[PDB]
C-alpha cells in the first residue's frame, strides 16, 4: 500500500511540475523574433533614409 | 485585500508610468483593449492591487494621471496601452506651471487639487483594505516637484497610518537641462524628508552609463531609460503578486531599511541586464547575479558607495533558485568586505525571494540598497543653491507670488541637517 | 483516544507543517483527498468523519492571505476544514508590536474558537504542537499572545513548542535580534519545553551527509518533519517501551527554567551511501553524539550535558542498546554532570521510517533521534544579547515598536531577564 | 436576453463573481468530491444500534 | 384532533408565509396545486375537501394589495382559499393609526369572520401563530386591535407571536422607535407567546455559516421557516418526547409581564461544511449557547438565563441530550438565576429536517431548536427607549399621529409602560 501511494504522488507532482516548466519555457523564442524584427526594422529605415 | 494607488504628475513622471503599466500588463496578461486574454491561473490570483474592475471581463487600472498641460497626456492617451485608463481620471489644467515651484505649490496647482484628491477620495475609498500609495515625479521641474510634494501632504493628513511610495528622478551634476534645477530640488526635499516613508533616487547620468558600458546600446532614447526604472518598480512589488519562498512585502521594508526616521533614501539596481554581446554566453547562476549586485555602475545614482558605508542592503529575487546558495552568497559580501558596512549593525543584509520570475528570463532580481554614500547627492545640490543665493539670482518671482525669502533659508538649513545626520553615523 | 492538537503559525510553521501532514498521510494509508482507498492508529491526529473521511486535528493560521490561499488550491484542499484556514489581512511585517498588539488582537477569538471546538471532540488530551520561528514577528507576536490564553484555558496540558532558532551566520531579517528576545518571554513561563532547531546546521549536513549541492527551503522541512514525527510514534505505533507526550517532558526539563532541547536525527544518509554501509545500533548511537551532527550550530564540546532521551525506531534489539549506553560513559570526550549520573532515557518501536515521493532521504531499517539538553547553549545566547546590545546602544529600529503601542521600558525588561537567563547555565554548570 | 447570457459570460471571470453571486454561495462542486449530488446525500454519523 | 390556526399581516409575516407554507407541502407530500398523489399528519395545518383538495388553514390579511395579488398569480394560487386572502385599498403608511384607528376598523369584521369560520371546522384548537413585524404601521397597528376582538372571542387559548425585532444599527424606516413602542401597550396584556427575531443577527448567519455575502429576503425567511416547523413538529408527528403548544407556557413564562424568548437553530451551516464535520448531539448543543447564533443582536453574557426549551428533530437520543446538558451547568459561563435550580427543557422528535429544492441548507440528519427566556433583553430594550427619547423631546413626526384619531397622552402613557417593564427585568435578575 505504501508503494502505490508514493507512486500516485510522485505522479501528481510530476504533472504539476510539467505544466510549470513548460508555461514558463514558451518566453524566450518571441523576444528573439522580436528583436530580429527589430534589426529588420533598423536596417530598412537607414535604406530609406538614404 | 492589499491595494495601491498609483498617481502620475509632471512629464517626467508621466512617460515613466505610462511605460510601467505595459510592464505589468505583460506579467498579467491583459491587452491593450483592457480585455483579460492571459494564460495562467496565477496571474488573475492577485489582480486586485493594481487594478480595478470593468464591465465585459475587462480590467482598468488605479491609476490617476494629472499634469498642467494637457499636451503631455495627449501623447500618452495616444500611446500603445493609452487606451486602458478612466477618463475620469485625467484632471488636467490649462496654464503650464513654467517649471516655476512657486507656481505649482501656491498659485497654480492650488486650484487643481481640489479636483486631484477627489479621483483620489473615491479611489482610495473603494478598496477593503488599502496598504499604500505610489507616486511618480521628479526633483528638477515645477511640476513634478510644485504639486508632487503638494500630494503627498494632503494624502498623509488624510491617511496617516499606511506608506508612500515615491520614486524620484534626482537633479544630475553635469546633464543640467534646467537652469533653476538646484532650487526647486531644495525646496521640494525639504517636504519628502517629512512626509514620505520610502523615496527612490534615479539619476538621468547614471541612467545614461548604464546603457553604454553594460547594455552596450547605440542609441539610448527616452523610450530605454524608463524600460529600465519600470522593471525595478515590478521588482519592490512582487511579493504581493506572486507566491514565494520567503517574501516581504512594502511594510516588511518599510522596518528592515529605516532605523532612523530621517533616512529613508534609497539607490536602486537592475540584477540581470545584459548585453547581446555576451547573453548568449553568459552563464546563470545565483553567485553570477551577485558579482552583478554590488557593482556601482549598476546603482541608478551618481553616488559612489566607497565614498561612504552601507547601512541596510536587500535583494528580492525572481525564480526558482536554491535557498542555501543565496544567503551564503549574500553572506560572503559582508564578511570579506567589511570596511563598507557599519560596524554597529550584525547582519546588514537582508533577502527575498520569489517563483515567478520577469518574462522571457530564466533569472532575475532586484537590488536595494541604504548607503552613507547619498550624502554626496544632497552636499552637491546644497553648494549650487548656497552659491546663487547669495546673488538672489532668478528668485523674484518666486517672491512674486507670496513665497518669502525666509522660506528658501528654511530649507537649506533641513537641507544641511540631513548631510549632517549622514556623516554622524557613518 | 490519546491525541495531540498542532497549529502552525507565521510562514515558517506552514511550509512545515506542509510537509508534515504529507509525511502523515503515507504512515496511515490515506489518500491527500481525505479518504482511505478501497485500526486506531490515526485517532492520535485525525478525526473520522461517519462518512468516511479523515481530517486533520490542526488549524493554519497566518495574518497574510498570500501562503494559506495556496493550500486552498493545492492537492491538500480537499483534507482540511475550510474554517480551520484562519486568515488576516494585513502581515505584521517583523513587528513584534503589531502581531501582538494591533493586528494580532482581530483574529485571536477565532483562532482560540477553534482550539475550543477541536478540544471538545476530544475525549483525553496530551498536549499541543506549535510550529513557529523566532526572526518573525508573526511568528513570535502571534505565539505570545496565543499561549497565553492557552496557558490560563488550559492548566496542566503539555505545551510543545518547535521553534527555529536564528543561526549566526545564516539570517534574513536585521531587526531579527530584538525579536528573539522579545519572543523568549513567553517560552519562560508558558511553554513546558521548546524544541530548539536552527537552519544553518541543516544547510551543512545536507551539504556534508547527502551530497546535496544547493540545498532549499523544501528540502529542510523534510528533515524537521521526520523528527516531529519521531516524537509522535510512539503514539499511533507500539513498540517495546512507549513515551507519551508527558512521560519525556519530565525526563528532559531540570528546573523551570531550562527547557530547551537540542534535536538530531541519525541516520542522515543518501540513498547511494547506504546500499553500501552496515548499520547497526552501535554506529548510530555515536553518530547522535558526533560534535558534526548536531542541527544547531553550537559546540556541544565547550559546554556539560545533563539530560539525554534517544529514541529508536525500527528494527532494534534492547540488548544492543545497552551495549551503545555503556560504550558512551566510558569515552571521556562526551562529558555530564557530576549531579545526574542518570542522564538516558530509551524508547524502541516496531515501526520503521518512511519514505517520502522526490525526496531525498534513503530507505533505511532503522533510525534514531536523539534530544538532548545540554549547555552548549550557553555561547549560543551570550551571542544573541551582544547582537542586541550593539543595536540598543543607538536605539537603533525602536521608532517602529513604539509606535504601534509597545514601550520602551519592556526592552530593557526583556534584556534583564536574558541576563537572568545567561548566568543561570553558568550557576548550575559548576560542579559542588 | 441572449446578449445578457454573452455578457454575464464574459463577466463570470470576477473575483466578486466567484465569490458572491445573488442570494446564493460560491460554487461547492471543486469542495465536494465529484460526482456526489448535494441534495441526495446524507451528511453526518449515522447512529446504529 | 389537534389543530393550529396561522395569521399573516403586514409584508414581513405575509412574507415568510410564502416561505412558510411553502415548506410544510415538502415534509407531507402535498402538491402546490393541492392535490396529494399516493395519515393524520397533516390535519394540523392542511384540512382536507372531499374532493382531493388539501387546503392550508391560514389567513392572509393586508391593507396594501401588491403583495398578496401576486400570491393570485403565482403557482400558489390553486392552494390557499380565494376568501383567506383578504386585501384593501391603501396601507397603513408606516402609521400606528392608520392601522388600528382609521383603516383598521372597516376591515376587521371580515377578519374576525373568518377566524370564527375555521374554528368552527376544528375540533381541538391549540393556539395561534399570528406572523408580524414590529417597525411597520400594519405590523404594529393591525396586530395590536386583531388580538383585543380575539382574546375577547377565545379566552383560554394560546397565542403565540413571531415578531420581528427592530435591529441596532440597521433599520429601513424613520418611525420605528414610535411604532414598537406602541405595539407593547397590548402583547403586555392581551398575547401570552411573543418570540423575537431581527434581521441584523441572521445577517451575520449568512455571512459565516452559511458563507452568503449577498443574502435577500428568500433567503431570510427560509431560515424562519425552519424554527417554525421544528416548534410545530411535535404536533405532526410521533416523538419521544413530545410537547404541546399549551405545553411550553408554563416552561417560558415565569412572570406576566416577561414572555419574550429568542429562537435559536442549529446546526445552520452550508453544503460545504457539514461533509468535513461530524455533527453529534453533543456539538449542536453547544452551538445553541455560543454567542454568535442567536437570532437576535443581544449579548447573553451580560445577563442570566430563566428557562430554556431545546427541541430536537431527527435521530436522537436521550442519553446524548443530558449527558451534553449536564456538561452546560458545569461550566461557568453560561450563568442562570439562582432561583431557578432546573430550566431546561427537552423535546425529542422521531422526524429528521427538510431541505427545499434550491436552497442553501444541508441536509444533516438531526437538528435542534432552542428557545431561551433571558434578562439579555433589558439592554436591547435600553437603547429603542433611548431612541424614544431623543424624538420626543423635541415632539418630531407626532402630527401625523394626531391627524387620524390617536391622542398625544398615549405617548406618554405607552412610555411609561417600558419605565415598568425594564424595571421588572431588574426585579427579577436580583438575587435572593
Ligand atoms: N525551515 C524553514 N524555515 C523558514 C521557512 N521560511 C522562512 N523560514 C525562517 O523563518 C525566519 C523568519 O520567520 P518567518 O516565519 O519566515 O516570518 P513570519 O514569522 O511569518 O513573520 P512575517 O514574515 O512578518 O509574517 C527566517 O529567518 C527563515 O530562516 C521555511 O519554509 N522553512
Ligand atoms: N426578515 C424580513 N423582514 C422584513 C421583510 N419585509 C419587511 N421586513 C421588516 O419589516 C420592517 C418594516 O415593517 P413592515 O412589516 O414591512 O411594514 P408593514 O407592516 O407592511 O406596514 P405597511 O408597509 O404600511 O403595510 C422592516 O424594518 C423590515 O426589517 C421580509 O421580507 N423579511
Ligand atoms: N527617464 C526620463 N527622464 C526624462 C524624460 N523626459 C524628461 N526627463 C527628465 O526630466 C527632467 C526635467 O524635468 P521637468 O520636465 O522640468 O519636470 P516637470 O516640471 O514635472 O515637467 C530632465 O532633466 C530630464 O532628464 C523621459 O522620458 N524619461
Ligand atoms: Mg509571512
Ligand atoms: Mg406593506
Amino acid at each position: 500500500l505504501q508503494n502505490a501511494l508514493t507512486q500516485k504522488l510522485e505522479e501528481m507532482l510530476r504533472q504539476r511540475e510539467d505544466l510549470e516548466q513548460v508555461r514558463q519555457e514558451l518566453y524566450q523564442e518571441e523576444q528573439a523574433e522580436i528583436y530580429k524584427s527589430k534589426l529588420k526594422e533598423e536596417a530598412e529605415k537607414k535604406l530609406r533614409k538614404q | 485585500m492589499r491595494e495601491i494607488v498609483h498617481l502620475q504628475a509632471g512629464q517626467c513622471g508621466n512617460q515613466i508610468g505610462a511605460k510601467f503599466w505595459e510592464v505589468i500588463s505583460d506579467e498579467h496578461g491583459i491587452d491593450p483593449t483592457g480585455t483579460y486574454h492571459g494564460d495562467s491561473d496565477l496571474q488573475l490570483e492577485r489582480i486586485n492591487v493594481y487594478y480595478n474592475e470593468a464591465t465585459g471581463g475587462k480590467y482598468v487600472p488605479r491609476a490617476v494621471l494629472v499634469d498642467l498641460e494637457p499636451g503631455t497626456m495627449d501623447s500618452v492617451r495616444s500611446g500603445p496601452f493609452g487606451q486602458i485608463f478612466r477618463p475620469d481620471n485625467f484632471v488636467f489644467g490649462q496654464s503650464g506651471a513654467g517649471n516655476n515651484w512657486a507656481k505649482g505649490h501656491y498659485t497654480e496647482g492650488a486650484e487643481l487639487v481640489d479636483s486631484v484628491l477627489d479621483v483620489v477620495r473615491k479611489e482610495a475609498e473603494s478598496c477593503d483594505c488599502l496598504q499604500g500609495f505610489q507616486l511618480t515625479h521628479s526633483l528638477g521641474g515645477g511640476t513634478g516637484s510644485g504639486m508632487g510634494t503638494l500630494l503627498i501632504s494632503k494624502i498623509r493628513e488624510e491617511y496617516p497610518d499606511r506608506i508612500m511610495n515615491t520614486f524620484s528622478v534626482v537633479p544630475s551634476p553635469k546633464v543640467s537641462d534646467t537652469v533653476v534645477e538646484p532650487y526647486n530640488a531644495t525646496l521640494s526635499v525639504h517636504q519628502l524628508v517629512e512626509n514620505t516613508d520610502e523615496t527612490y533616487c534615479i539619476d538621468n547620468e547614471a541612467l545614461y552609463d548604464i546603457c553604454f558600458r553594460t547594455l552596450k546600446l547605440t542609441t539610448p532614447t527616452y523610450g530605454d531609460l524608463n524600460h529600465l526604472v519600470s522593471a525595478t518598480m515590478s521588482g519592490v512589488t512582487t511579493c504581493l503578486r506572486f507566491p514565494g519562498q520567503l517574501n516581504a512585502d512594502l511594510r516588511k521594508l518599510a522596518v528592515n531599511m529605516v532605523p532612523f526616521p530621517r533616512l529613508h533614501f534609497f539607490m536602486p539596481g537592475f540584477a540581470p541586464l545584459t548585453s547581446r554581446g555576451s547573453q548568449q554566453y553568459r552563464a546563470l547562476t545565483v553567485p553570477e547575479l551577485t558579482q552583478q549586485m554590488f557593482d556601482a555602475k549598476n546603482m541608478m545614482a551618481a553616488c559612489d558607495p566607497r565614498h561612504g558605508r552601507y547601512l541596510t542592503v536587500a535583494a528580492v529575487f525572481r525564480g526558482r533558485m536554491s535557498m542555501k546558495e543565496v544567503d551564503e552568497q549574500m553572506l560572503n559580501v559582508q564578511n570579506k568586505n567589511s570596511s563598507y558596512f557599519v560596524e554597529w549593525i550584525p547582519n546588514n543584509v537582508k533577502t527575498a525571494v520569489c517563483d515567478i520570475p520577469p518574462r522571457g528570463l530564466k533569472m532575475s532580481a532586484t537590488f536595494i540598497g541604504n548607503s552613507t554614500a547619498i550624502q554626496e547627492l544632497f552636499k552637491r545640490i546644497s553648494e549650487q543653491f548656497t552659491a546663487m543665493f547669495r546673488r538672489k539670482a532668478f528668485l523674484h518671482w518666486y517672491t512674486g507670488e507670496g513665497m518669502d525669502e525666509m522660506e528658501f533659508t528654511e530649507a537649506e538649513s533641513n537641507m544641511n541637517d540631513l548631510v549632517s545626520e549622514y556623516q554622524q553615523y557613518q | 483516544m490519546r491525541e495531540c492538537i498542532s497549529i502552525h503559525v507565521g510562514q515558517a510553521g506552514v511550509q512545515i507543517g506542509n510537509a508534515c501532514w504529507e509525511l502523515y498521510c503515507l504512515e496511515h494509508g490515506i489518500q491527500p483527498d481525505g479518504q482511505m482507498p478501497s485500526d486506531d492508529s490515526f485517532n492520535t491526529f485525525f478525526s473520522e468523519t461517519g462518512a468516511g473521511k479523515h481530517v486533520p486535528r490542526a488549524v493554519f493560521v497566518d495574518l497574510e492571505p498570500t501562503v494559506i490561499d495556496e493550500v486552498r488550491t493545492g492537492t491538500y484542499r480537499q483534507l482540511f476544514h475550510p474554517e480551520q484556514l484562519i486568515t488576516g489581512k494585513e502581515d505584521a511585517a517583523n513587528n513584534y508590536a503589531r502581531g501582538h498588539y494591533t493586528i494580532g488582537k482581530e483574529i485571536i477569538d477565532l483562532v482560540l474558537d477553534r482550539i475550543r471546538k477541536l478540544a471538545d471532540q476530544c475525549t483525553g488530551l496530551q498536549g499541543f504542537l506549535v510550529f513557529h520561528s523566532f526572526g518573525g514577528g508573526t511568528g513570535s507576536g502571534f505565539t505570545s499572545l496565543l499561549m497565553e490564553r492557552l496557558s490560563v484555558d488550559y492548566g496542566k496540558k503539555s505545551k510543545l513548542e518547535f521553534s527555529i532558532y536564528p543561526a549566526p551566520q545564516v539570517s534574513t531579517a536585521v531587526v531579527e535580534p530584538y525579536n528573539s528576545i522579545l519572543t523568549t518571554h513567553t517560552t519562560l513561563e508558558h511553554s513546558d519545553c521548546a524544541f530548539m532547531v536552527d537552519n544553518e546546521a541543516i544547510y551543512d549536513i545536507c551539504r556534508r551527509n547527502l551530497d546535496i549541492e544547493r540545498p532549499t527551503y523544501t528540502n529542510l522541512n523534510r528533515l524537521i518533519g521526520q523528527i516531529v514525527s519521531s516524537i509522535t510514534a510512539s503514539l499511533r505505533f507500539d513498540g517495546a517501551l512507549n513515551v507519551d507526550l508527558t512521560e519525556f517532558q519530565t525526563n528532559l526539563v531540570p528546573y523551570p527554567r531550562i527547557h530547551f532541547p537540542l534535536a538530531t536525527y541519525a541516520p542522515v544518509i543518501s540513498a547511494e551511501k547506504a546500499y553500501h554501509e552496515q548499520l547497526s545500533v552501535a554506529e548510530i548511537t555515536n553518530a547522535c553524539f558526533e560534535p558534526a551532527n548536531q542541527m544547531v550550530k553550537c559546540d556541544p564540546r565547550h559546554g556539560k550535558y545533563m539530560a539525554c532521551c534517544l529514541l529508536y525506531r525500527g528494527d532494534v534489539v534492547p540488548k544492543d542498546v545497552n551495549a551503545a549506553i555503556a560504550t558512551i560513559k566510558t569515552k571521556r570526550t562526551i562529558q555530564f554532570v557530576d549531579w545526574c549520573p542518570t542522564g538516558f532515557k530509551v524508547g524502541i518501536n516496531y515501526q520503521p521510517p518512511t519514505v517520502v515521493p522526490g525526496g531525498d532521504l534513503a530507505k533505511v531499517q532503522r533510525a534514531v533521534c536523539m534530544l538532548s539538553n545540554t549547555t552548549a547553549i550557553a555561547e549560543a545566547w551570550a551571542r544573541l544579547d551582544h547582537k542586541f546590545d550593539l543595536m540598543y546602544a543607538k536605539r537603533a529600529f525602536v521608532h517602529w515598536y513604539v509606535g504601534e503601542g509597545m514601550e520602551e521600558g519592556e526592552f530593557s525588561e526583556a534584556r534583564e531577564d536574558m541576563a537572568a537567563l545567561e548566568k543561570d547555565y553558568e550557576e548550575v554548570g559548576v560542579d559542588s | 436576453t441572449f446578449q445578457q447570457k454573452i455578457k454575464d459570460k464574459k463577466e463570470s471571470i470576477y473575483l466578486s463573481n466567484r465569490r458572491a453571486p445573488l442570494g446564493k454561495s460560491h460554487d461547492q462542486a471543486p469542495g465536494l468530491p465529484k460526482g456526489m449530488d448535494t441534495t441526495n446525500t446524507t451528511f453526518g454519523t449515522a447512529v446504529i444500534k
